[PDB]
């Protein structure tokens, strides 16, 4: 249905990782509510992800971009 | 004032091995004889294809003075798949961190790397070998499904370890969660019982641990150095952990509940980049039955009357009171760039006067930066700020690196069986370790 997934980017490559994840998400979900923040703590949040899509993107990130902390909250 | 520095017992290892980097004592409950445990993290082992793997040596004491390696790990790198290694033991720094309780020896390798099953990589997870009885098991609490920098992949578990009187292992892993740091505490019985050599990730039932927090805590290195003692009166040793880069690099020391990890206390340094929390210790220094907290800050700069700042190092001493309040005083170093307070080692009641005493080192002080160890006596009002004895390093640097006498110390163990606990001091820059024994004190 709908969930919220948050990705926390840390370290010297945090902004490269943010770009890599953001570009991936834009291609997988061109109309997803993708919000990013580069202020002090770098993170990306996707709202309205279609539930199963939350695991699909988390798996892609785990197997690609080294270490992004992902939190999934579903109702 | 009672250490014998005229006729010390000196031990050495292979050149370039950093023998003496870390020291402890090995005292089986009923063997009648005791051994010294001296690490040598860059030693060349006999393992099939391992370079500078590191080793722990069991050094004797009575009769002659010889050291031999302990075969905690007699093999090389296990494979995950054909022509695809599971682990990387070369340059793992095994023996960098060693602690023992009775017949239980816990020896760690903070630079051990492995690939994990999910992807091929080289993550500095850190592993420990626990040997007791006639059995050896591998303990690797940061080797799990929670991997890479956001997980425990860069934990370097075993960086700092201790034992809880409850027969639990306290392990500091400063690299967890993008260097926020993590404390992990488990039971010896679980570690030894739940062992299977075909399982890389092992879960335990009675394990306690800290958790990941907000990015504002990144690069704090919690669990850089750990200690234990009772700070709430529950009869259960609690956990003391240095966090040297915390609070805008002022440095902090955290105390957690030894039963459920709830936070109990917070100590904060005063000066930025003094690296407060580099080393911590917990001991009763005033005879009040309440553990007191000793916090090192080796890069501390002491400003003089003309406004000039001298880097000497500082140690903060806080006494625990029954109310839960702490009474804090400060002790400054004596020599510039000696880094006083970098190593703190409780000696127990060194002079048998009823109050515990403590050793504080300054590894780069003295003539030619040989290194100095200062002995400070206790009393009913807290630590006496004036040192009673000065121990100087006896060796010249041979290859750039100072002998760093006093870099690593351990006391409160009586090897010569005279009632007065002895002190073992490492000097890895010259591949040596030296044992100073405590003399009887005669009052007239
Ligand atoms: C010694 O000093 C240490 C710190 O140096 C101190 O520990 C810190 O304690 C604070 C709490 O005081 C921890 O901060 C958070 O605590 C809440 C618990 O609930 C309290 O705060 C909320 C705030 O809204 C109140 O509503 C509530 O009533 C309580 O007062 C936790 O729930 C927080 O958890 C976060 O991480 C979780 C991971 O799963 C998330 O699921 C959760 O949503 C929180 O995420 C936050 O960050 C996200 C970043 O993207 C953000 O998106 C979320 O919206 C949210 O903001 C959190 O723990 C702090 O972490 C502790 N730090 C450390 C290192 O332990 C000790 O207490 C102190 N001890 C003594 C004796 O003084
Ligand atoms: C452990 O063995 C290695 C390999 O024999 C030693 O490293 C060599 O040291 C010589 C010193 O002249 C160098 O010329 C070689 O290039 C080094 N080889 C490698 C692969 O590094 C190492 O010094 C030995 N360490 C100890 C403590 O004995
Ligand atoms: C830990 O145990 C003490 C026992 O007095 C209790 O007061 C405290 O609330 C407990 N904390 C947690 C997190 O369970
Ligand atoms: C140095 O000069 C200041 C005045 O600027 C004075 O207060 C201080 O006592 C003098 N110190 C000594 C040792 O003379
Ligand atoms: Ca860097
Ligand atoms: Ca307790
Ligand atoms: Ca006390
Ligand atoms: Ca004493
Ligand atoms: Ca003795
Ligand atoms: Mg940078």
């Amino acid at each position: 249905t709908k969930c919220v997934v948050r990705f926390n980017f840390r370290g010297d490559m945090a902004v490269y990782a943010l770009k890599a994840v953001k570009d991936h998400l834009k291609k997988e979900g061109p109309h997803w509510n993708i919000t990013t923040h580069n202020d002090d703590e770098v993170y990306l949040v996707v709202r309205g992800i279609h539930e199963s899509d939350a695991k699909r993107i988390a798996k892609w990130v785990e197997s690609t971009i080294p270490g992004i902390s992902v939190e999934t909250q579903c109702d | 004032f009672n250490l014998d520095v005229d006729s010390p017992a000196e031990y050495s290892g292979p050149e370039g091995s950093y023998f003496g980097f870390a020291v402890d004592f090995f005292v089986p409950s009923a063997s009648s004889r005791m051994f010294l445990l001296v690490g040598a993290p860059k030693a060349n082992t006999t393992q099939p294809g391992i370079v500078e793997g590191g080793q722990v040596l069991k050094c004797d004491w009575s009769s002659t003075r010889r050291c031999q390696p302990i075969e905690f790990d007699a093999t090389g790198n296990r494979d995950y798949a054909k022509d695809d290694p599971l682990e990387f033991k070369s340059h793992q720094w095994f023996g960098a961190s060693v602690r023992s309780k009775q017949d239980k020896i816990l020896a760690c390798a903070p630079l051990y790397h492995w690939r994990t099953e999910m992807k091929q990589e080289r993550e500095p997870v850190g592993t420990c070998f626990l040997q007791d009885g006639t059995k050896t098991v591998e303990y690797a609490p940061c080797r799990s499904q929670d991997i890479d920098a956001d997980g425990q992949g860069f934990c370097q578990g075993g960086f700092s370890i201790d034992f809880t009187k409850a027969d639990r292992v306290l392990l500091g892993g400063p690299g967890s969660f993008y260097w926020q740091g993590q404390l992990i505490s488990d039971q010896v019985a679980e570690i030894v019982s739940k062992y299977d050599p075909n399982v890389y990730s092992i879960k335990y039932n009675n394990q306690l641990a800290t958790r990941t927090a907000q990015a504002i805590f990144d690069d704090s290195y919690l669990g850089y150095s750990v200690a234990v003692g009772d700070f709430n009166g529950d009869g259960i040793d609690d956990f003391v952990s240095g966090v040297p880069r915390a609070a805008r690099t002022l440095g902090m020391v955290y105390i957690y509940d030894g039963k459920n990890m709830s936070s109990l206390y917070n100590f904060t340094g005063e000066q930025m980049a003094a690296y407060f929390g580099f080393s911590v210790a917990a001991t009763d220094i005033n005879g009040d039955d309440y553990a007191d907290v000793f916090i090192g800050a080796p890069l501390f700069m002491d400003r003089g009357s003309d406004g000039k700042l001298q880097e000497v190092g500082q140690v903060s001493v806080s006494l625990q009171r029954a109310s839960g309040d702490f009474q804090t005083t400060k002790l400054n170093g004596f020599e510039v760039f000696a880094r006083f307070g970098s190593a703190i080692a409780p000696l127990g009641d060194l002079d048998q006067d009823g109050f515990n005493d403590i050793a504080i080192a300054a590894p780069y002080g003295g003539e030619d930066k040989k290194g100095i160890v200062y002995i400070f006596n206790g009393r009913s009002t807290g630590l006496n700020a004036v040192p009673s004895q000065i121990l100087e390093g006896q060796w010249a640097a041979r290859s750039g690196c100072p002998p760093s006498f006093g870099y690593s110390m351990k006391g409160a163990t009586d090897i010569d069986k005279n009632g007065y606990p002895d002190l073992i001091v490492g000097a890895f820059g010259v591949d040596r370790a030296i044992l100073y024994r405590a003399r009887p004190v005669i009052t007239v």
